[PDB]
DNA sequence: GTGGAAAATCTCTAGCA
DNA sequence: ACTGCTAGAGATTTTCCAC
DNA sequence: GTGGAAAATCTCTAGCA
DNA sequence: ACTGCTAGAGATTTTCCAC
């Protein structure tokens, strides 16, 4: 269940944000977590976001439906 | 070498130049005669 | 030409005219005359037009001091979700705001809290408490709200709640509370459509969930990486690779990626 | 599409819940919900109880989580029905209380107290406790000597008590439950919320008799007529709002 | 459905939700929880997010007084060029504020001065000197100072200059006349890359020069028009009209327009 | 009919409901119990 | 010379600005000046723009280029 | 293009300016300038006079700008060098004074009014004048009765004698003529600043001889090789900096 | 049509009591 | 019935120089 | 593929000492 | 070596509802 495994921890999503841009990001899809950094895939562009600026939820309005 | 010129904390005067010790965003940390400051970057100049 | 430009540096020496000014005036390129202005230190008053971005980690709580009818309530908020408790203290003193934290320690997982420099923050009786309590103690730059912005914008937002309930409530402590409340729980909004409260249940039981996969992972998903050193594999797919690099994760095609 | 079948054969012969399914068999959790309610055969998380705990002649309020073991615990001056209050109101605005249980003493049932109840909308009613309450004692004898006060020792007491302490059935912390709990209950909010949300919806198939709208997809739209959830292409099923 | 509007209603007493926590709570259209909360008057907490913009016509100039170092310091700005007149006058007076009036009026046209409700704008000396001069008096709102927002940044900018040519000047009118001539002369920029002095004298002579050549072509170029009322001619080229309605300039194609 | 609620000037707390009498760009001129004033739409919400 | 006077008046530049943009808008040529409007023609776009939020001026730094 | 032999013929037989020459023709400014530079039979603004007038034991300055009788009149304590240096940089931030005629008096000669023209740039040197103060005089002597001061009634006369002496070639006030005056000087500066811009350009077309540059356009390079004013494609001549 | 420095344009902030 | 703006500092984008 | 109300998104501001 | 944000009010843009 390994791919399972996966599938639940890209299930989540990741509103982040760039240097200089203030307005949070999108719900990017939560490809991998670790201590200083989150890695996340945001149409198509895998990206190496800061866990300062990552917010990781699983919208469960968004999940129940 | 850079010259940084900086408003520390409530001095409406602006100091310096002084010699730039690190950069990071939106804090620059500087040293003016021995004395080591963190200035954001709204209120420090880099040359 | 390079004679043209003593006369923008006496001109400059007197009137500190802008750049601009010496480049239309004496025909010089505009990187001379920036040259020259950059060269005075009397003109140089001004920083970048830019705004820092403040720790939004899902251990990180923001704490300040604030006034209200000539009381001090202390308010904290989790940067990541906005979820706010606020107490009115006695007096602002060091050992109030002590057990406060030591409150907020043991309802919900503070692993940092960052503070203006105030008397009572700054204290050694706060220190002992984060040090019991294994708290980060950051401070922001002294005399730098906007390092603090979230709990600032809170109080602002709190302190209407207060005006909107204040009728209701014989005494402030009791309107604070009201105003944490619906704070916490009446007022949605944000990333998720969320409240603050759903959205702290959510941000910290996502932590919790994605460090347990991420392990089980780890545990089961062992490989190495021959790219182009030997990197660890993070995530394989859509023809493309994520490799920690010795703390450098980098991303690649699937091309020049070997998963050993 | 393709995927009810094996939910439905699962929940027949072994009766399991919506989430085993939807998350198994990857159904919407409102599909999976209506098989669950379909079989007659087949047909809590924010309780509290508060109780007084007397320490060096202070009055501890303890308000113990039944369903994970989470404590609050505060001193306060005087067993009165304004400090009660106080402590619910707090109470409420950190968790989400929705019914908290007393010993009917004098504290609890003041006029004070029921405003308090009312206003932060709680309903009060009159063996996790008891084991809880004696840990609280345990630990903060373990660490009283740590500090000069009882509130800051009881402080103590309860952080390790909810966090320090791992013990359960996978080795879990209070918190980790609380947050589980309550992540579960908000996710029950949602089902229902979209449920009475769609169920203002009838949708007619290929006309045929009405029918129960389950799931408006992006490219298949699964209803369900007499207890058969069937799923069709969107040209096929027309809805009208009633 | 329309029996959970009374629940709405009752919890929006108490806690006051906004529209979106009593769409999702009470399952409501966001128009019914919109129009509860628009029927409550302790939400209505907030103006629009919006910034008017101040009257740049050439003949306005915008009047402030500014403090520094214990010296009123009168500053007057064309608010279409940025061209500033200062001057320290011993106290703020009304009778000082007429004088300085009175001399702007002889140097350059002032048709309306743009000010603030201070003691020394509305005094009786200024609306005197106002009414000898030909010059309209517009107020802002009280405490409004966005209004002048012109005149009140260059209080700041002026001020900056001062900064830079006080140990140049052992008074501070010496230094303040220096910083307006600095102002005026000698930083360049702004929309034609000119200096304040070099625009406001181009806006003054366009506005003589259109004025002169706009009556020669009425005197000359008269027609009257209809369209689709016999209107007054304005603009005809590329195919299109500009027409005065009755005070209602309309722009309409060759087509359904005849010029008579 | 309108109902402008306001900030007049230097007053933390807000007024209204009022009559609206006239609505520009940045400035309301309205009515709250035979007072006239006029409010900067940044102090003014309409409804 | 009613063809060239219109060429002076149409010599101009008109910087203006729209009801909520702050930001001022380019050089437009000035087609016609009135007591109370400017109409203007910024890239074959003919508008009428308040008099309170024009700038005319003959720029001489492009005049004479 | 086209009309560059109507501009030369027409100077050659009326000699005249580069305006004119520029407006009636529609040649860029730098080639007109040019070609009235051609010919040795066809080869201010910021000029001021001070002067002390003194009524009623009051010196008044006045400054009047030759070319337009322009006044600016401010009644000042006393001649002191202060009182004139200080009324000459008001008078440099106002209008671009260049150089400055006075009566070679005790209050126009002092170290301070001295160090006044040197900061301010003004150059100090020792029938217009007599006019315009005596006009001053008489509109001072008809508005005094309408103020109380003298300095309110000389600056009542300034506004007077600037804007309401509506007295000229066509009618036209001392403003609208020192407006327009200091406007064509600002054109003369942007005329000089083009051509020292070009004046370091080397032009080589067709190679032939260089050239002088005098426009480069979208599609039509307008240069001139001994005395001879011609247009080129830019796919002809080639430039250099030199 | 192609790259590289350079000029224009755009975005954004402190301070004006 | 009245109204935020200015000037500077980086960053990004065209644009002209040379093939 | 076409219009109309509605929901989402984006822009922008006051106030936090 | 550290750092502006938040919540609300209008306006604009998709988007689904019905053919
Ligand atoms: C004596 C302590 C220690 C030293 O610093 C002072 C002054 N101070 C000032 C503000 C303040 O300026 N608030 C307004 C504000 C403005 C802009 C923004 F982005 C955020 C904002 F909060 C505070 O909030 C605050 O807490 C303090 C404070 O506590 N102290
Ligand atoms: C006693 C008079 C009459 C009644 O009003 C007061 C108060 N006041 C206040 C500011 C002021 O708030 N300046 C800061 C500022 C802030 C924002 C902005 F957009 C412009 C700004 F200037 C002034 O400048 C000012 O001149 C006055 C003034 O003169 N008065
Ligand atoms: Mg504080
Ligand atoms: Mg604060
Ligand atoms: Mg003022
Ligand atoms: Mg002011
Ligand atoms: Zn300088
Ligand atoms: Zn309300």
């Amino acid at each position: 269940e390994l791919q399972k495994q996966i599938t639940k921890i890209q299930n989540f999503r990741v509103y982040y944000r760039d240097s200089r841009d203030p307005v949070w990001k999108g719900p990017a899809k939560l490809l991998w977590k670790g201590e200083g950094a989150v890695v996340i895939q945001d149409n198509s562009d895998i990206k190496v976001v800061p866990r300062r600026k990552a917010k990781i939820i699983r919208d469960y309005g968004k999940q129940m439906a | 070498n850079f010259r940084v010129y900086y408003r520390d904390s409530r001095d409406p005067v602006w100091k310096g130049p002084a010699k730039l010790l690190w950069k990071g965003e939106g804090a620059v940390v500087i040293q003016d005669n021995s004395d080591i400051k963190v200035v954001p970057r709204r209120k420090a100049k880099i040359i | 030409f390079l004679d043209g430009i003593d006369k923008a540096q006496e001109e400059h020496e007197k009137y500190h005219s802008n750049w601009r000014a010496m480049a239309s005036d004496f025909n010089l390129p505009p990187v001379v005359a920036k040259e020259i202005v950059a060269s005075c230190d009397k003109c140089q008053l001004k920083g970048e037009a830019m705004h820092g971005q403040v720790d939004c980690s899902p251990g990180i709580w923001q704490l300040d001091c604030t006034h209200l009818e000539g009381k001090v309530i202390l308010v904290a908020v989790h940067v990541a979700s906005g979820y706010i408790e606020a107490e009115v203290i006695p007096a602002e003193t060091g050992q109030e705001t002590a057990y406060f934290l030591l409150k907020l320690a043991g309802r919900w997982p503070v692993k940092t809290v960052h503070t203006d420099n105030g008397s009572n923050f700054t204290s050694t009786t706060v220190k002992a408490a984060c040090w019991w309590a294994g708290i980060k103690q950051e401070f922001g730059i002294p005399y730098n709200p906007q390092s603090q912005g979230v709990i600032e914008s809170m109080n602002k937002e709190l302190k209407k709640i207060i005006g909107q309930v204040r009728d209701q409530a014989e005494h402030l402590k009791t309107a604070v509370q009201m105003a944490v409340f619906i704070h916490n729980f009446k007022r949605k909004g944000g990333i998720g459509g969320y409240s603050a409260g759903e959205r702290i249940v959510d941000i910290i039981a996502t932590d919790i969930q994605t460090k347990e996969l991420q392990k089980q992972i780890t545990k089961i998903q062992n490989f190495r990486v021959y790219y182009r050193g030997p990197a660890k594999l993070l995530w394989k797919g859509e023809g493309a690779v994520v490799i920690q690099d010795n703390s450098d994760i980098k991303v690649v095609p699937r091309r020049k990626a070997k998963i050993i």
